[PDB]
């Protein structure tokens, strides 16, 4: 995340890391046993961890649960990035608490202008890489559609959306992918894709969680 | 699959410096080729030590290191001071570096034995190879079948 702020501790309490070895992207708990992330976070081995602040220091209210099921949009492709979703399924439920939260799904799709708060803890620079222990936060607003596909001619499907700022600054980055979008206590977003971060006229490009509503239900009831 | 500098370390994405190294010759950089006064051709340096110019990987994927499904570019960091700017690789026909906008990502890092190789796609992809096995004509090119073995040495 490129020009935000350090969140308050716990203050997402929906966030999760994602980690083989190390941090890589976030996800977002929907309930207390599934995580929505993007699919090009995909590995055979993915340890997910809740309750987290700082991501180098066991603080206490951590909670480590191996990844279960681990089931990428059956449609995503992976060179255009269409349908970046993906859902994990945790081994054991996560305990529920003030630290360790569910973030609910979309009632509908989100309106241009609609604030947002995106969150991960990626790159906070625009040029070269600082990858931060203590989770960064970004209120931002949803741009238009014509902003974003302006911005990224031949790139935006109906399952994209732009959050940020055409004039740059503040965007999320490397290291976010999957991560929460979350615009009035709805998943309205997916952290996805950009060229580079916090570039001018090159805002994020999330996917759009209000598509996948049903394709999620779905998922969730079948396994 | 997630991938590995020699260190052990995954591999970061729009982020750090690598030499492209051979798994066993140098690393990658550049020389003249039919470039006017420039080196514009990436090329294995001739001489046998770990060290090339320094290389930067990108997807325009937000995830913090690089998997063998990524689509790239690929850029040297560091080049000689009449080299464009950014020194990104695009395309025997060879690879060269340039400016241009071109918007594409063609490059993909795949498993290869027990290191990697580089691939050069459209998902159809062909091997990047070394063109001649001498000292100063080792110009990496399209080559399919016969892939350029590589592991990542991360610079300091
Ligand atoms: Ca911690």
């Amino acid at each position: 995340i490129v020009g935000g702020y350090t969140c308050a501790a716990n203050s997402i309490p929906y966030q999760v890391s994602l980690n083989s070895g190390s941090h890589f992207c976030g996800g977002s708990l929907i309930n207390s046993q599934w995580v929505v992330s993007a699919a090009h976070c995909y590995k055979s081995r993915i340890q997910v961890r809740l309750g987290e602040h700082n991501i180098d220091v066991l603080e206490g209210n951590e909670q480590f649960i191996n990844a279960a099921k681990i089931i990428t949009h059956p449609n995503f492709n992976g060179n255009t990035l269409d349908n970046d979703i993906m859902l994990i399924k945790l081994s054991s439920p996560a305990t529920l608490n003030s630290r360790v939260a569910t973030v609910s799904l979309p009632r509908s799709c989100a309106a241009a202008g609609t604030e947002c708060l995106i969150s991960g803890w990626g790159n906070t620079k625009s040029s070269g890489s600082s990858y931060p222990s203590l989770l960064q936060c970004l209120k931002a607003p949803v741009l238009s559609d014509s902003s974003c596909k302006s911005s990224y001619p031949g790139q935006i499907t109906g399952n994209m959306i732009c959050v940020g700022f055409l004039e740059g600054g503040k965007d999320s980055c490397q290291g976010d992918s999957g991560g929460p979008v979350v615009c009035n206590g709805q998943l309205q977003g997916i952290v996805s894709w950009g060229y580079g971060c916090a570039q001018k006229n090159k805002p994020g490009v999330y996917t759009k969680v209000c598509n996948y509503v049903n394709w999620i239900q779905q998922t969730i009831a079948a396994n | 699959y997630t991938v590995h500098d020699t260190d052990g370390k995954p591999v970061l994405n729009n982020a750090g410096q690598y030499y492209i190294l051979p798994a066993k010759g140098g690393g990658l950089g550049l020389s003249n080729d039919d470039d006017g006064n420039c080196p514009l051709t990436v090329s294995q340096t001739p001489i046998d030590i770990p060290i090339g110019l320094p290389v930067r990987f990108s997807s325009r994927a937000r995830i913090s290191h690089i998997t063998t499904a990524l689509s790239l570019n690929i850029e040297f960091t560091i080049a000689p001071a009449c080299a464009p700017k950014p020194a990104r690789w695009r395309i025997y026909t060879p690879v060269k570096i340039s400016d241009d906008f071109s918007s594409a990502a063609p490059f993909q890092i795949k498993k290869f034995e027990e290191d990697y190789k580089l691939v050069y796609c459209s998902r159809k992809c062909v091997d990047l190879g070394i063109k001649i096995d001498n000292e100063k004509n080792r110009r990496l090119v399209l080559k399919e079948g016969d892939p350029f073995k590589v592991k990542f040495k991360k610079v300091d």
